[PDB]
RNA sequence: AAGCGAAACGCAGCAGACCAGGC
RNA sequence: CUUCUGCU
RNA sequence: AGUAGUAACAAGAG
């Protein structure tokens, strides 16, 4: 029941990649990244930490 | 017969005496899997290790009385041993060998039938035809496509229905068949399925797998029907094409949908040509939907749309000037409206951003169990009369009606659980998912819709939001009509040479403004036949093909550039990336890109190849002068903006110094030849519309400055400016 | 005059 | 357009006197 | 000794 | 001995 729960809220978020999983994850990764990469300032540099 | 002696002289047993006795049929669920076997973890490993054992392989211990316990050679084909856990004897691979070999022979007519999910796939292949492979730059898009496509009539209640109907006729419990669809496929199967042995329970399997609709996540690049994703490994490579027709029918659905993609793709590149109809006739020509020309489609198949309308007089054939929403075929009969993105707030605190359309209109809604006659503007309905067959049918027009009405009383009637990205946080349709959440729950959009008087009329009757007619209240602008309303019918139309199509009378009925904007995915794949081959792909590929083709006529290109930019800029190579631009934006890009050249020419020296690439397919619609500073320019990416730095690299479009390379949206476009001529010796000199890049900032001139700001210098004087991501730059005005 | 609706995809009320 | 665990159950009246009062 | 087993 | 490497194998239970 709690990992339901934790899987119902990680699907309304954008930023947990863990629900998803095979192609849909690396979609759900992919559209995520370039919408943060996009509504970035073009005046504010950015960097990426892994 | 035997299974009740069978059951006799279990019950004899004491231990399943009292295992029958106490474990009820709930419980049956929890011990049928009761086992002592753990899951193999390395199951490689224990098959290879296994195969050299004499006796690896179990089966049922009927076979002690089918098979000798050994062949001629003297080889032992079986054991009496007795498997752990169960009755099955342990027996070797000869046993399969042999069974093969020599065992007993049945009739086999019933396997096809059974296995039709499967025989198909081998029946449409050797019905495939096979066309050239081109090579190209090859972008695969992930998104969910369809790997069985099911019976397009049944759900997936339907499709249990009828398999338990056909597997277990007696097992069907309190469930009963309600549907013409689902009375003609249990009647076949029932009919193809006689006298058959196989295991019910693959039978069942096999009917699920026919019948259920299934889905998956995959990286696609040409159509999204099964028929297509099936052999999707074969068709789409990672630098080529194999062109396939799969055999068999065709779903009539798929091509509808599959030529709609296609004719909002040619209009859209054909708005931004300069002569669109020339273009679209050329197009169409030359573009083939899954095989077929659609050139021919378009005589055949009506799919009522914006584009496929345009197409069809563009052709000359009598167009429909209707469009499909929500399951209802409208058709405006009055008013025009033109398209603009709003941002609004449901009342599930959710921001969306709608296409709005302004202006009032007039429209005639037709459906299988409805029609209506409805009257809107900006935001707002004004008039609606329904004339459905059934109380259902009142409803659903209604909704539809209130959700084409897109009113901000309905926006704010969201409510509960409602997402408009999926799980793969894709851009749903805002309108779709409305549609879809009050045809759920209809409730409180009745609720707070709102009321008025009824106007005594005769034939009218208000509808009260609990669905209960009235005659002297009613929903706002709602009425009911008992006598029916009126009707299909095609009428010829002339198309002038900017795609204006307008009737007998001179009035404009469809314009390409209205062709909606989704960059969609076709269903069955759409070969285009042309030198630019890549002319209606999607914008990923536009944007990575425009820009290696840049790339590979760069020796050309730089001297095209140099000596006779003008007639350049028109290249048609160009006029598919325009499709992908801001049309507000179109202008001001195409004078700021071609006042950078220019002044990139006066500077002697400064030549930046990277820059020129970058910046090239910007400069082909007219200009159009202003005093604004573009930091990045914008470009239409299914609903998304992708911003294209004017100085420095960006995950769109970056060049890597150390390999020379560029990438575009992170697929490879070409390396870059060394040029002699470059010698950009510090200063840039293309990054602001009339002013030069000096370099590397000393605290002298000014402390910082923004690029707007930047515009009170007069001329001469030097200053720092902050452009680019943090990268503060000395620059002068001239 | 029972008469189709062209494309559709939705689902009944309740 | 979308998509996941890829049986059985709406009462009822006295009546008849006499008094006071109402426009 | 013989019996039993190579994931328990 | 050897494998191998934070602990085993170089048979084990009757
Ligand atoms: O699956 C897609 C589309 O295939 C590409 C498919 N589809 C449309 N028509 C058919 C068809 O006839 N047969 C089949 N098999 N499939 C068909 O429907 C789906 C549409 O997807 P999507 O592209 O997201 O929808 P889109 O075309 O972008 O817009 P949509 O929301 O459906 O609207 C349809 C038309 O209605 C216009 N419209 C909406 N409103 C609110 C108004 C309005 O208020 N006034 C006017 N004048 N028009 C309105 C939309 O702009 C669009 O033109
Ligand atoms: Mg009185």
């Amino acid at each position: 029941f709690v990992e339901a729960l934790a899987r119902s809220i990680c699907e309304k978020l954008e930023q947990s990649g863990l629900p998803v999983g095979g192609n849909e994850k690396k979609a759900k990764l992919a559209n995520v990244v370039r919408k943060m990469m996009t509504n970035s300032q073009d005046t504010e540099l950015s960097f990426t930490i892994t | 017969m035997e299974r009740i002696k069978e059951l006799r002289d279990l019950m004899s047993q004491s231990r399943t005496r009292e295992i029958l006795t106490k474990t009820t049929v709930d419980h049956m669920a929890i011990i049928k899997k009761y086992t002592s076997g753990r899951q193999e973890k390395n199951p490689a490993l224990r098959m290879k290790w296994m195969m050299a054992m004499k006796y690896p392989i179990t089966a049922d211990k009927r076979i002690m009385e089918m098979i000798p316990e050994r062949n001629e050679q003297g080889q032992t084909l079986w054991s009496k041993t007795n498997d752990a856990g169960s009755d099955r004897v342990m027996v070797s691979p000869l046993a399969v060998t042999w069974w093969n070999r020599n065992g007993p022979t049945t009739s086999t007519v019933h396997y096809p039938k059974v296995y039709k999910t499967y025989f198909e796939k081998v029946e449409r292949l050797k019905h495939g035809t096979f066309g050239p492979v081109h090579f190209r730059n090859q972008v695969k898009i992930r998104r969910r496509v369809d790997i069985n496509p099911g019976h397009a009539d049944l759900s997936a209640k339907e499709a249990q229905d009828v398999i338990m109907e056909v597997v277990f006729p007696n097992e069907v419990g309190a469930r009963i068949l309600t549907s013409e669809s689902q009375l003609t496929i249990t009647k076949e199967k029932k009919k193809e399925l006689q006298d058959c042995k196989i295991a019910p329970l693959m039978v069942a399997y096999m009917l699920e797998r026919e019948l259920v609709r299934k889905t998956r996540f995959l990286p696609v690049a040409g159509g999204t029907s099964s028929v297509y994703i099936e052999v999707l490994h074969l068709t789409q490579g990672t630098c080529w094409e194999q062109m396939y027709t799969p055999g068999g029918e065709v779903r009539n659905d798929d091509v509808d949908q599959s030529l709609i993609i296609a004719a909002r793709n040619i209009v859209r590149r054909a708005t931004v040509s300069a002569d669109p109809l020339a273009s679209l006739l050329e197009m169409c020509h030359s573009t083939q939907i899954g095989g077929v020309r659609m050139v021919d489609i378009l005589r055949q198949n009506p799919t009522e749309e914006q584009a496929v309308d345009i197409c069809k007089a563009a052709m000359g054939l009598r167009i429909s000037s209707s469009f499909s929403f929500g399951g209802f075929t409208f058709k405006r009969t009055s008013g025009s409206s033109v398209k603009r993105e709003e941002e609004v707030l449901t009342g599930n605190l959710q921001t969306l951003k709608i296409r709005v359309h302004e202006g009032y209109e007039e429209f005639t809604m037709v459906g299988r169990r409805a029609t209506a006659i409805l009257r809107k503007a900006t935001r707002r309905l004004i008039q609606l009369i329904v004339s459905g067959k059934d109380e259902q049918s009142i409803a659903e027009a209604i909704i539809v009606a209130m959700v084409f009405s897109q009113e901000d009383c309905m926006i704010k009637a969201v409510r509960g659980d409602l997402n408009f990205v999926n799980r793969a946080n894709q851009r749903l349709n805002p309108m779709h998912q409305l549609l879809r959440h009050f045809q759920k729950d209809a409730k409180v959009l009745f609720q707070n819709w709102g009321i008025e008087p009824i106007d005594n009329v005769m034939g009218m009757i208000g509808i009260l939001p609990d669905m209960t007619p009235s005659t002297e209240m009613s929903l706002r602008g709602v009425r009911v009509s008992k006598m029916g309303v009126d009707s299909t019918e095609r009428v010829v139309v002339s198309i002038d040479r900017f795609l204006r199509v307008r009737d007998q009378r001179g009035n404009v009925l469809l314009s390409p403004e209205e062709v909606s904007e989704t960059q969609g995915t076709e269903k069955l794949t759409i070969t285009y036949s042309s030198s630019m081959m890549w002319e209606i792909n999607g914008p990923e590929s536009v944007l990575v093909n425009t820009y290696q083709w840049i790339i590979r006529n760069w020796e050309n290109v730089k001297i095209q550039w140099s000596q006779d930019p003008t007639m350049l800029y028109n290249k048609m190579e160009f006029e598919p990336f325009q499709s992908l631009v801001p049309k507000a934006a179109r202008g001001q890009y195409s004078g700021f890109v071609r006042v950078l050249f220019q002044q990139m020419r006066d500077v002697l020296g400064t030549f930046d190849t990277v820059q020129i690439i970058k910046l090239l397919p910007f400069a082909a619609a007219p200009p159009e002068q202003s005093r604004m500073q573009f930091s990045s320019l914008t470009v239409n990416v299914r609903g998304s903006g992708m911003r294209i730095v004017v100085r420095g690299n960006s995950p769109v479009f970056n060049y890597n110094k150390a390999t020379k390379r560029l990438t575009v949206l992170g697929k490879d476009a070409g390396a870059l030849m060394e040029d002699p001529d470059e010698g950009t010796a510090g200063v840039e000199s293309a990054v602001l519309r009339g002013f030069l890049i000096l370099g590397k900032e000393n605290k002298r001139y000014g402390p910082a400055l923004s690029i707007n700001e930047l515009s009170n210098l007069a001329k001469g004087e030097k200053a720092n400016v902050l452009i680019g991501q943090g990268d503060v730059v000395l620059v002068m005005k001239r | 005059a029972a008469a189709a609706a062209a494309f559709a995809a939705a689902a009944a009320a309740a």
